[PDB]
Formats: structure tokens, sequence, C-alpha cells
């Protein structure tokens, strides 16, 4: 029934701040109500601190709030072997002692960030952990895959072509939401060109109330997780579907808010809304998981969604008569108080797996390379355990995703 | 002299290694290529289970000796991880005429050589031992000489002062020398059995020659390198003292496998500057003879994991 | 997370007094005074540069090093002078004299012991310990020599912890010493194999930056040595604060150093305007960059112009939008790509705190490890052979106890680290 949940990286755990403030928000559950269901991991103190000073300080237990006050280090290796080993052991026993106390779970939203050092490092051998100790499970990992070209890290790819070969055959659906992409959302969907960190989260923070949150809750098509990855992905890779949401609106400027779902829908599939820089340059579809909240008349949608289906510049992949699992719930969504979200009566929150990341894959597999080629920062991780081989054979292992994502489509 | 070769040696299966059924996983082809599931390989000379310790020593060894002995250069580089053939390959049965590896067949042929001159020629055998553990320089001939030095010769190229030298007169000599560094060399028992060097070790052989009538000296060096196999720190799980080794066993091939591949693409920065084997070598690679990498393998299930790591490390030969 | 500065000859120690006159007031600490910090947040990490003794008194946990009394003496008796638990102060009063070899091989190798002594009684303070900053000049003994081996020791206890050098490379136009590069090319050898993180400083790239970048007409050493303190405040301290998007020493290293040298950056510092007037406050942002990457400004002396770069690190620390941040670097990576390397297809390393300079709006520490350096070593490493070819002020080496293959090792060494350097900017 439930999803534990593990932010990983500072990042995962900013994005987790967010995720789980809009949670009590529209549970009606203030600063101090019941008690969380996830927890925290870091090896750099002063983030961690930041929950335990900051907002949302007291609804947490310092037992859920794991942290290596010894270095972060923007290199998987580090954070994967040397030094995020240490900690693991500890970091499972709450996802061990957090999935006990429960009754019959569904699975671990994890919250990560590709290209860091203990979010890419450490993640890829916690879900690693995972899929050993409860294969029987769900394991969703949600995210925040590489700008496209805003990078941060120097070594950011190092870093993604590692955690996303540990994690493959290991994760049950890998939900992706790029950071450069979604700041177009705040620069053309909102008008905003001072778009803090706090912000994406609280967007983020938002298509994933679509996904746990409202879904586990009561409605009128209920969605459960596994059905995710069942209706979600085609194939054993632990496939990566992207993030989108519909009312992406601004509390203030424009006001045609009232957009009945006829619209709200055809947003979802226009590149420029997608949480993503993977514009649909060609990646058909494959399933596409159309979570709808707030006031929605099932024809409404089993119409909306037919006009789509007859659109054909929206190709799907052949292979696949139907792919739209319509996952309708009640209570419209829950906007931030005063943030910049609009504030609708119903949004679509669509995620999917498209033939596109076919794309962002190969665009960051390609980055890799070029550094690799020269070793650049290799000398980073070797001394921190790892080899020519984690590397060269890491590499080997994205290849077969670029051949994956790409004859699981383009062909018929 | 000089292009830089790899050659790849399978062992036979040993009395241990039959009762699982491990079977016939490398498909050989040719004399140079090796297949196993994985990208398409080629080396220089690979070497099956057949080929003997003679054919073994002639195709890797007997060219650069020769150089050594008309006063050039030349390095042999030996890798391979446990039980994979590295002891029986370069010293085998150390005094028996058909099982001796290589280093007996490289001092075989050099007091050969030697003694074989003595008309107008003087010769100097001199002898140098010395283990990179924990990225310090440790002689193995001298315990006291744990941390040394380099310093520049007359052309401003490094070389190790300070080394103890040791004079040789017989093939003999040479192996009790092997020996006794052997004893003060850096090693891991997980069983009794085993082997684990946590070290590269380098082997020098310096064959001085002096024309007394002609008056012109020569001053060739053969380098043999053992090599520590790369450890995958996740597996094994090292820790304190292991992971630090294991790390810097794990650097020192990368910044080797950075040098050779420079070197292989005739690029004109080599980065000899990336370790302190590479610079201890740096004259004997550069500008120097017919450096050979001999890669032992393990054929069958029981490693074609470790197999193709080891193979992985030789990614430089021939490219492209 | 903790680090112990090392205050490595007079000059290492004039800047010491320049970089805790700062870093101090950075951090609300008066004299012998506590926290007097006028927020509450400049003191949930202090640790990284102080200790916990009385309740009011937070030490500076750093390392005074140098054979000069009355040096140590000047700075012991001024201003924050009285902070330093006399412990520090390792002494040599000996003759401090102003050779390389005077404070490596002879008169500091013996005050070295009584000083290791020290930077153990430091590092075992408690926590966990990052690593170790170092201020010192490559022109002289205390400096280049002494403080060149403390590292090399420190380098030996504890290959694990960082190692920040903080060197002031023998300014172009004119030398402030004659052996300046017998002193230097000696040091810089040492550095290449032991700290991990330089930033290399000009007295003269600083005077320009001062006194066109600051209309500053009578540029003190205390300014130079001030600005210097501003930027190694940004890079240190400051990560050790909040931020959408912070780093740490590691981080900077393990996103600078694409090979083992160590290399060399240059820092610069954002809001750098001069006081009344220049008050122009363009600082949304766009402005900071187009300070940072531009030639002047760069407390090296070489010009970033002048030769690619391999990693950028934009450690900004003021609350801006991480996408006006992550943006702009974009730009600045297309409008040059011409100089920015391509092997790395994401050169720039953005660090974002959030509290800024105590009384600023928004700043931006820029730590470039360009290849452009190559052109002062080169400098260097000439300065040597034109003199060393004459055995020049030699004597005074030898004379010591030292070789003349030691000498030939460093430029060499040295002078080979030019070479890679270009390996890079092809
Ligand atoms: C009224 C007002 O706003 O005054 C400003 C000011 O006028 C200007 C000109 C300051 C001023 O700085 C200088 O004039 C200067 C003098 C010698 C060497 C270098 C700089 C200032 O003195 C410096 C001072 O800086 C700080 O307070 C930072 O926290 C800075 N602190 C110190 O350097 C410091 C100085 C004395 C004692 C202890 C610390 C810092 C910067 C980076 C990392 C840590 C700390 C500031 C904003 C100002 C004055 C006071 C006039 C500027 O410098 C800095 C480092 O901020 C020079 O260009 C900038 C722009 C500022 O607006
Ligand atoms: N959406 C969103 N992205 C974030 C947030 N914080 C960081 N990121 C992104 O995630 C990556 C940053 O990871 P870091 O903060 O460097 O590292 P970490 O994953 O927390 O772990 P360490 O490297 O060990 O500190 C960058 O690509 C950022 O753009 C956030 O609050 N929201
Ligand atoms: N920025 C700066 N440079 C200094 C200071 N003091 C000396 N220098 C420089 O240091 C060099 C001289 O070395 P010095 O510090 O006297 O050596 P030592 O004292 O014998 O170790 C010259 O290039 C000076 O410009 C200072 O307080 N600030
Ligand atoms: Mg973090």
């Amino acid at each position: 029934r439930e999803c534990i949940s593990i932010h990983v990286g500072q990042a995962g755990v900013q994005i987790g701040n967010a995720c789980w403030e809009l949670y009590c928000l529209e549970h009606g559950i203030q600063p101090d109500g019941h008690v969380p269901r996830a927890v925290f991991v870091d090896l750099e103190p002063t983030v961690i601190d930041e929950v335990r000073t900051g907002t949302y300080r007291q609804l947490f237990h310092p037992e859920q709030l794991i942290t290596g006050k010894e270095d972060a280090a923007n290199n998987y290796a580090r954070g994967h072997y040397t030094i995020g080993k240490e900690i693991i052991d500890l970091v499972l026993d709450r996802i061990r002692k957090l999935a006990d106390q429960c009754t019959g779970l569904q699975g671990f939203s994890v919250f990560h960030s590709f290209g860091g050092g203990t979010g890419s490092g450490f993640t890829s051998l916690l879900m690693e952990r995972l899929s050993v100790d409860y294969g029987k499970k769900s394991k969703l990992e949600f995210s925040i895959y590489p700008a496209p070209q805003v990078s941060t890290a120097v070594v950011e790819p190092y870093n993604s072509i590692l955690t996303t070969h540990t994690t493959l055959e290991h994760s049950d659906c890998a939900f992706m939401v790029d950071n450069e992409a979604i700041y177009d959302i705040c620069r053309r969907n909102l008008d905003i060109e001072r778009p803090t960190y706090t912000n994406l989260n609280r967007l983020i923070g938002q298509i994933v109330s679509s996904i746990t949150a409202s879904l586990r809750f009561d409605g009128a098509l209920n969605v459960d997780l596994t059905e995710f990855q069942t209706n979600l992905v085609p194939y054993p890779r632990g496939h990566f579907p992207l993030a989108t949401y519909a009312p992406v609106i601004s509390a203030e400027k424009a006001y045609h808010e009232q957009l009945s779902v006829a619209e709200i829908t055809n947003a979802c599939f226009e590149p420029a809304n997608q949480m993503v820089k993977c514009d649909p340059r060609h990646g058909k579809y494959m399933a596409c998981c159309l979570l709808y909240r707030g006031d929605v008349v099932p024809k409404d949608v089993n119409a909306a969604i037919a006009t789509i289906k007859t659109k054909r510049t929206i190709q799907f992949v052949d292979w696949c008569p139907t792919g739209f699992k319509v996952g309708i719930n009640y209570e419209p969504p829950t906007v931030v108080p005063g943030g910049d979200l609009a504030k609708v009566q119903r949004a679509v929150c669509m995620l999917s797996n498209t033939t596109a990341i076919a794309e962002a894959w190969a665009r960051l597999d390609h980055k890799f390379d070029l550094m690799y080629a020269k070793r650049a920062f290799v000398h980073w991780y070797v001394g921190e355990g790892m080899e020519e081989g984690e590397f060269s054979e890491a590499r080997e292992d994205m290849a077969a995703l670029e051949k994956d994502y790409e004859e699981v489509g383009v062909d018929s | 002299r000089g292009n830089i070769k790899v050659m790849c040696r399978f062992r036979p299966l040993n009395e241990a290694e039959i009762l699982r059924g491990d079977k016939f996983i490398p498909k050989f082809k040719g004399e140079e290529t090796v297949v196993i599931q994985g990208k398409p390989y080629v080396f220089d000379r690979v070497l099956p289970p057949n080929t003997t310790q003679e054919q073994v020593y002639n195709a890797c060894a007997k060219q650069i000796v020769k150089d050594v002995l008309e006063g050039y250069n030349g390095t042999i580089f030996a890798y391979g991880q446990t039980s994979s053939g590295k002891t029986h390959t370069m010293e085998g049965k150390l005094h028996d005429p058909q099982l001796m590896g290589i280093i007996p067949r490289i001092a075989h042929d050099i007091f050969d050589h030697i003694y074989s001159m003595d008309e107008n020629l003087e010769f100097a055998i001199k002898v140098s031992y010395f283990e990179i553990y924990l990225d310090k320089i440790r002689d193995l001939l001298d315990v006291s000489k744990t941390n040394l030095a380099v310093h520049e010769d007359k052309n401003r190229v490094p070389y190790v002062k300070g080394c103890t030298e040791r004079f040789v007169s017989s093939p003999e000599e040479v192996m009790d020398v092997i020996d006794e560094g052997k004893s003060n060399r850096h090693v891991a028992v997980t069983n009794m059995n085993e082997h684990s060097s946590r070290s590269h070790s380098i082997f020098l052989i310096n064959i001085k020659q002096e024309n007394v009538e002609t008056e012109k000296k020569l001053s060739g060096k053969l380098y043999l390198v053992d090599l520590a196999g790369s450890e995958k720190v996740s597996k094994t799980g090292a820790e304190g003292a292991v992971l630090d080794e294991a790390k810097n066993i794990n650097k020192s091939l990368s910044a080797l496998g950075n040098v050779i591949s420079a070197l292989a693409e005739g690029t004109t920065h080599v980065p000899y500057r990336d370790s302190k084997m590479t610079r201890i070598l740096q004259d004997s690679l550069g500008g120097n003879c017919r450096t050979t990498i001999v890669i032992c393998c393990s054929p069958s299930v029981f490693n074609e994991a470790e197999t193709k790591s080891t193979l992985m490390f030789a990614a430089s030969v021939n490219s492209c | 997370r903790e680090i112990v500065h090392i205050q490595a000859g007079q000059c290492g120690n004039q800047i010491g007094a320049k970089f805790w006159e700062v870093i101090s007031d950075e951090h609300g600490i008066d004299p012998t005074g506590s926290y007097h910090g006028d927020s509450d947040l400049q003191l949930e990490r202090i640790n990284v540069y102080y200790n916990e003794a009385a309740g009011n008194k937070y030490v500076p946990r750093a390392i005074l090093v140098d054979l000069e009394p009355g040096t140590m003496d000047s700075v012991r008796s001024g201003p924050f002078g009285q902070i330093f638990r006399p412990d520090n102060f390792v002494f040599g009063q000996s003759g401090a004299g102003n050779n390389w070899a005077k404070g490596h091989y002879t008169e500091g190798a013996e005050l070295v012991d009584s000083v290791l002594d020290v930077v153990r009684k430091e590092s075992e303070s408690c926590d966990c310990l990052q690593g170790f900053q170092l201020t010192h000049s490559l022109g002289g003994g205390t400096g280049s020599g002494m403080g060149t081996l403390l590292i090399s020791k420190i380098r030996e206890e504890y290959p694990d912890r960082i190692m920040n050098t903080f060197s002031v490379v023998p300014s172009p136009k004119v030398s402030d010493t004659v052996v300046e590069p017998y002193n230097a090319t000696l040091s810089v050898h040492q550095l290449v194999e032991n700290t991990d993180e330089t930033y290399c400083i000009d007295n003269e790239a600083l005077y320009d930056i001062c006194f066109r970048t600051l209309k500053l007409t009578t540029p003190t050493y205390g300014d130079l040595n001030h600005l210097v303190s501003a930027t190694m405040s940004g890079v240190t301290t400051c990560l050790r604060f909040p931020g959408q998007l912070n780093a740490d020493l590691r981080k900077l290293a393990v996103n600078m150093v694409p090979f083992p040298r160590l290399h060399f950056f240059m820092p610069g510092f954002a809001p750098l305007t001069s006081r009344g007037s220049q008050q122009y406050r363009a600082l949304t942002v766009p402005e900071l960059t187009q300070q940072m990457f531009d030639a002047k400004n760069m407390m090296a002396a070489c010009d970033p112009r002048h030769g690619r770069y391999l990693t950028v690190a934009a450690v900004f620390r003021g609350r801006m939008s991480m996408k006006e941040v992550d943006e702009q670097m974009l730009n600045v990576q297309n409008k040059n790509s011409s100089y920015f390397v391509e092997w790395i297809p994401n050169n720039v390393k953005t660090a974002v705190c959030d509290i800024p300079p105590r009384g600023l709006k928004m700043s931006a520490t820029f730590i470039g490890n360009s290849t452009a350096i190559q052109e002062l070593f080169k400098r260097i490493s000439e300065q040597f052979t034109a003199m060393f070819r004459r055995k020049a002020f030699l004597h005074w080496y030898t004379g010591e106890g030292m070789d003349e293959m030691e000498f030939t090792e460093a430029e060499s060494n040295m002078n080979d680290l030019v070479s890679e350097y270009q390996q890079y900017q092809d």
C-alpha cells in the first residue's frame, strides 16, 4: 500500500524538502502534526542540516536523517565505493526499519540527482542493495538528470553514465525531470528570470505530488505504483519516462485558468512543457500515464485522448496499439499559498517513455567520451577504488541503451 | 627495436579446475586474436596453453636482450590477476631447463654473450630491485631504504640514485638476488596458497661493457616489471590499509595506461609524470627498445570476468 | 569539516594577518572576543577555522612559521595579532637568510619537527579534517624553502586531506628580490608534487587590478594582501556555508584538476568597483561574469586570453537565480568557445552559496585553471637558466649544503610542467 522514499544527495534533499512540503500543505498537517515515511542521505552535513535547521524541522526523526560529516566529493567513485560505503549499512537500516513498521508496502520512491557525488554514486549502491533485499517490490527512482547544456559539475557525465549503468539493472521505473528544460517553463510558461532552485523544486514538488500523494489517494480511476512500471515499461531496462504537468500557468500574469480538460491535455504534448530537454524530436511515445486530478469527466478524457490518438503528428510506437493509462483522481491540485503557481481546478501530470531520450542519453554519453578520451578527472576516481574497468565497462553499458532505445522504436 | 607490443598468454586448466565442467569459452583466431564474448580483440601475439616457455621467450623477450647487450634499453611488463600464470611465465622451475620461464632465459642469454666476448671487452652486471608500495619507492635489496629518490643524468633524464646496486657475476647470483628481494616484497595472503602483491615490482639488469682497446663504453638497461592486478575495491571491500592499497594500485595502472596510450599514438606529449613508476621507466620507454607487455589470462568460467579486465588493461596495443 | 591555515614565511605571514583580519569579520570574531556575528549563520560552520576552549575565545587554527622574529613579532604586536595561541608561533630566531636552501635544508629543517608537532596538535583537534591552507611567497627563504618543506611533510602525514596553496609567484616587470627565480623554481617544484590546489597571486597583477579597477592611487601592501585574502575567503570558508548548489575544497578539486600535476589556478573576485562613485550596483549577475571573466581582474600575471581553460569555478555567494547563473555561464562558454578547451563539454563548475560577503549584496569568487599560466612558469624558468648558466648567487645555496643537481632537478621538473600544460592548449 505505501511507498517509502529515499532522498539522496543535496539536490535530492532540496527537491525532497520541496516535494515533502507540498505534501502536508495539501493534507492539512502543519509543521508539527504526524510522521513522514522517508529518509535523507548526504555525505555533506550542512545540507541535511538545512532540514534540521530550516522549515519542516520537527516533522522528521533525527533517525531518518542520515549524514556523513565527512566529504561529499563531486565524484561517483568516492561516493559509491570509498566513502559512500561506510554509510550505506546505516542508510539501509532505516529503509529496513521504516520498511518493517508499515503494512504491506509497494516500494521506495528514490530521489537523486544523477550528476552528483552523493547522488550518483551512493544511490547507485543503495538502489543496488535494495534490488536484492526487496526484489519483490517497486523501485521507481525519480531523477534530475544533467542539464543538456547548462550542467554544473565539470565531470557531471562521469557521474551520470555511472549512476545509470549501476542503477539500470535495479530500478523499476526511473522518472526524469530535466533541470534546464524546467527553467524554460519558468521563463516561457510562468515568466520569471528569477527562478531560485527553491522553485524548480516546487515544480517537481508538484509533478511528484501527482504521482504518489494523490494517486495512492482514492479516486475515480486509481493507479497503483506497480500499475506504473506495468503500464509504463515495455522492457526490463529500468526505463525512464519523462514528467510533464499541464496547468503550469502563472498565478499573477495571465488568467484563463478555466481551461477545460480538452485544453490541459493538449498542453502536455507540446514539447515546451515537459520538464525535460528531450523535445519529441522524433521519439515516438510508447506509453503514457495520464494522471489527472480535480474535476474531470471520464468522457472528457475518453475523448480528449481520442482526439490525440488521431493527431498522428504525435506518432506512437508501432507495436503499441493503445498506450494511454488514464489515471483520474478527485481532489484538485494544491498550489503553494503564494509561490508563483497559478492554482487551477484540474491538472494533467502525464509521464511517459519516449524513444526521444534516444537523444538525451546520446548527448550525455558523447560528453563522457570526450573527457574519458583524455582521462580528464579520472585520477579522481581511480584513487577512490574504481578502475579503467568500471568506466569503460559502464560506457559499453549505456552503449546498448542507445541501441535499445533505438530498436524498441524507429522500426516496425 | 622500437614499437611497443602486447602479448597474451592463456595457461592450461589445472587439476583444480575440471570437475565444474567449464567448457572452452575462448575460440582463438589466427595467432593474434582471442574471442571471448565482448568487443573485438587483437594483440601483437596470443600464446595458447600448448605454447612452450621457449616459444614465449623468443617472441616476447629475445630481441630486447640482444638490444640490451648492444647497449640499448628495453622493458618487459608482466600483468595478470591471481592464478593467471605470472610466476610460471616469468620464472617457472628456475633451475629446470624446459620448465624455466622468462627471467632465467634472459639471464641465460646475457651470460652466454658474456664470456663469449673475452678478447678486448670487460663486463659488469649490476642489478637493482625496488617496489612501489603506497606511492613509496622501497629498496628490496636494502630494508633500510624505504622511501628513495630520483636524480637526473648528464642529459637531464632522471634515474634512481641510491638504488642498491648489486654486482652479479653468474646466472645463479641473479636468481638469489630476485629471491632475496621477493622476501622483502609487500605480499598479502588470503589463503596460504594465494600471493596477492600490494605493490608493483621493478627489477633492473644493467649490462655494462668497456672495450679496453677501443676505450668505448656501453650501458644497456633491462627493466623487468611485475604488475599487481587492478582491484575493484567495491568487491573485496578494502579498507584502512587495503582500500588505500587498492586505490593506489588502480591509480598507477590508469597512469600507466595513459602513458602507453600517449606513446602508442605517437603524441608529442607522453605523461611520464602521471606516476613514479612511469618516471623510473621514462628513459627505457622513451626512445628505446621494444617494450613488451605480457598479459596472463585464465581460461574458463573461473575467470571470464577477471580475464576480461586483464585484456581491457592492455587496450593500447597497436591503436589504431 | 575543517582546515588548518599555514602562514609560511613573512609574506605568507603578513597575508595571514589580512586573511584573518577579513575572515574573522566574515565570522564576527573580535580580536580575542567571540562571535558578535550580526547573524547566527556565521557560526554553525566556523569550526573549519577555529577551536573551542573558553566560550568567547574561538582561536584561529593556523600555523605561523618563520625564521625572522621581527615579522611574527609585528603580526603579534599589532591588531588581531593577539588572537593566535602562542603555541601557534613556530619561530626560528636563526638567520632567516633569503636562501631557499637556508630554509629548506639547513636552517628550516631543524624548526620543522617543532612545527609538524603542532600541525598534528591542530589536525587531531576534533571532528574531521578536510585540508590545510598554505600562504607564502616563492621568492625567499622562510617562504619557498621552509614552507615548501612543511607541505612535503604534511603530504606524507595525511595524503588524504587536501592541500590548497596560495603562492605569490615572482611578479614579472620587477622582482622584489634578486635570486627570486632560485627560491621560486625550487618551491614550485615541491608544489607540483605535494599540494593539489594552488592559487598563484602576483603583486603586480594586483597593483594593476588595484590601481585601475579600484582608482586606488596608493595601494599599500596591506591592500594587495587584503584583496587576495578576499578571494581565499570566497573559496574555502564561503563554501562552508549553505547554498542552492554548494561545493567544498574537494568538489573544487575534483572538478578542477583533470590531470594530477596539481595544477595552479588564478583567483578573481567579483564586485571589484571603486568606493563612492563606481558603486554602480551593476551586479545583477551578467555584471559579475562580465567582471570575473575579463583579462584584467585575474590576480595572476598572465592573461587568460592567452590560453584555453581546462576548468573554471565561479563560486558565487549571494542570493541569485540558478537560472541566471547556470545560463550566463553558457553564453560565456560559447562567446569564447575559442579559448575554453573542448574535450570538456562543460568546463565551468558553477557553485552557489547563499550569504554574501558581509557588507555586499552579491559576489562570486573565480578559480580558473587556464593553460595560460604556462606563460609564467616559462618566465620563472627563463630567469633561472639565464642566471643558473653562470651559477650567479649559487654559492649561497651550495655553501648551505645544497646540490648542483638539485637546481637542475627543479628547473627541469617545473620546466616540464610548462610543457605538459601546453598539451591541452592544443
Ligand atoms: C559602504 C560599502 O558598501 O562599502 C563597501 C565598498 O565600498 C566596496 C568598494 C569594497 C571595499 O574594499 C576595498 O576598498 C578593498 C580594499 C583593499 C583590497 C581590496 C578591496 C571595502 O573596504 C570592503 C567591504 O567588504 C566586505 O565587507 C566583505 O565582507 C569583504 N571584507 C573584507 O575584505 C574585510 C575588510 C576589512 C576587515 C575585514 C574584512 C570580504 C570579501 C570576500 C570574502 C570575505 C570578506 C565592503 C563591501 C565595502 C568597504 C568596507 C568600503 C570592495 O571590496 C570588497 C572586497 O568587497 C572594493 O570593490 C568592492 C566593492 C564594494 O562596494
Ligand atoms: N530541481 C532541482 N535540481 C537541483 C536542486 N539542487 C540541485 N539540483 C541539481 O542537481 C545537481 C546538483 O547536485 P549537487 O547538489 O552538486 O550534489 P548532491 O547530488 O546533492 O550530492 P553531493 O555531490 O555529494 O553534494 C545539479 O545538476 C543541480 O542543477 C534542487 O533543489 N532542485
Ligand atoms: N603580496 C605580498 N607580497 C609580499 C609581502 N611581503 C613580501 N612580499 C613579497 O615576497 C617576496 C619576498 O620574499 P619574503 O617574503 O621577504 O621572504 P622570506 O621572508 O625570507 O620568506 C617579494 O616578491 C615581495 O613582493 C606582503 O605582505 N604581501
Ligand atoms: Mg550536497
